[PDB]
């Protein structure tokens, strides 16, 4: 059935720039208009552009008019999407569309491209431990900072899973070319500090698998 | 020169009831209209076109009226798959702007963040970084607005905000803020506050630790 197939996730420096591919399958892509799509985390979608493959025909928005440049080649049926100069503002999920103006209207999984000079670093663990007005309560919410690494992701468990209920675990957040995510953990007051509770996180990228009991800090 | 103003930004509803999201073209559009739902960590898939064609798979309950300007569109007995946003895109001139987008989302009681602080760890503060973290968990709805503050001095800078999306147990949000100071500073200062303003209370919930009062 149709198909557009969207490289994989890509990562790159800032002032670098990139070309993102984007395959029609089920399809021919000048049977309509392909185009290019940015949604930054958490954020709406903004049209960059479009190419009408069959003419080499391409309109943008204004504010990519020079950050951007979409191309085709019907011969492999791929449309692209070039952004030249990158910003920490590029880095976002950029889907391409096959679609025009009827009920033929078929999307990419989605590219996400992220702008960071940061190599392949582990993330620092640290544990979390409160601020004690949560200690004459029911529940006392313990945390973890996973920060400062890259790429993502990064699965946070506790008590290597047997905490498996009253966690958030909380989206990364790129800051200043690296990753930093934070995960909370609810257990009544009665097991912390009583018995032990420890954040495990893995990071597959770096290999580091890393374990944090949360001593309560000096107070 | 086109842009398409959506509304609501946020919807709130549920099962068996019935909504109407809306567009505004900045000029005519000539019913060419599109409406897109997007659901979480999916492309977006069509549900109308031609402002009141239905796509295909598109089931009745979706409805799409408009003329010119002013475009809406209604689902009708809001099954629980139809949670996500919804973005309405013109193609009638370059360029083919898109609304802001609407989140529509499970309606439930308001419940105020459960907001805990938490002082930089030892082993922080060794690399002479220092970062206050601050978890606001399990509220409703999710318009909150947390502020730091060292000394009652506010600090815009070095807050790093996160959300979780609205959980599929109990439909409340969650969020983490975190302000990263470097040593120098922190150990300059002593108190650091996490003020969060929600709707559930007129005033803000604060939560402080003082550094060396401990």
């Amino acid at each position: 059935e149709v198909q557009l197939q969207q490289s994989g996730a890509e990562l790159v420096k800032p002032g670098a720039s990139v070309k993102l591919s984007c395959t029609a399958s089920g399809f021919n892509i000048k049977d309509t208009y392909m185009h290019w799509v940015k949604q930054r985390p958490e954020k709406g979608l903004e049209w960059i552009g479009r190419i009408d493959p069959a003419s080499g025909n391409t309109k943008y928005d204004p504010k990519f008019q020079d950050k951007a440049t979409i191309t085709a080649d019907t011969s492999s049926n791929t449309a692209y999407l070039q952004l030249s100069s990158l910003t920490s503002e590029d880095t976002a999920v950029y889907y391409c569309a096959g679609y025009d103006y009827g009920n033929f209207d078929y999307w990419g999984q989605g590219t996400t491209l992220t702008v960071s000079s940061a190599e392949t670093t582990p993330p620092s663990v640290y544990p979390l431990a409160p601020g004690t007005a949560a200690l004459k309560s029911s529940m006392v919410t313990l945390g973890c900072l996973v920060k400062g690494y890259f790429p993502e992701p990064v699965t946070v468990t506790w008590n290597s899973g047997s905490l498996s209920s009253g966690v958030h675990t909380f989206p990364a957040v790129l800051q200043s070319d690296l990753y930093t995510l934070s995960s909370s953990v609810t257990v009544p007051s009665s097991t912390w500090p009583s018995q032990t509770v420890t954040c495990n996180v893995a990071h597959p990228a770096s290999s580091t698998k890393v374990d944090k009991k949360i001593v309560p800090r000096n107070c | 020169d086109i842009q398409m103003t959506q509304s609501p930004a946020s919807l709130s509803a549920s099962v068996g009831e019935t909504v109407t999201i809306t567009c505004r073209a900045s000029g005519n559009i000539h019913n060419y209209l599109a409406w897109y739902q997007q659901k979480q960590g999916k492309s977006p898939q069509l549900l109308v076109y031609n402002a009141k064609t239905l796509a295909d798979g598109v089931p009745s309950r979706f409805s799409g009226s408009g003329s010119g300007t002013q475009y809406s569109l209604k689902i009708n007995s809001l099954q629980p798959e139809d949670f996500g946003s919804y973005y309405c895109q013109h193609f009638w001139s370059t360029p083919w702007t898109f609304g802001g987008g609407t989140k529509l989302e499970i309606k439930r009681a308001d419940a105020a963040p459960t907001v805990s602080i938490f002082p930089p760890s030892s082993e922080q503060l060794t690399s002479g970084g220092a970062s206050v973290v601050c978890f606001l968990n399990n509220f409703y709805p999710k318009d909150i607005n947390v502020k730091w503050k060292i000394d009652g001095s506010e600090r815009q800078n070095g807050v790093l905000n996160s959300w979780t999306d609205q959980d599929s147990k109990d439909s409340t949000y969650s969020m983490s803020s975190t302000l990263t100071l470097t040593k120098d500073e922190y150990e300059r200062h002593n108190s650091y506050t996490c003020e969060a303003t929600h709707k559930t209370s007129t005033s803000p919930i604060v939560k402080s630790f003082n550094r060396n009062e401990c």
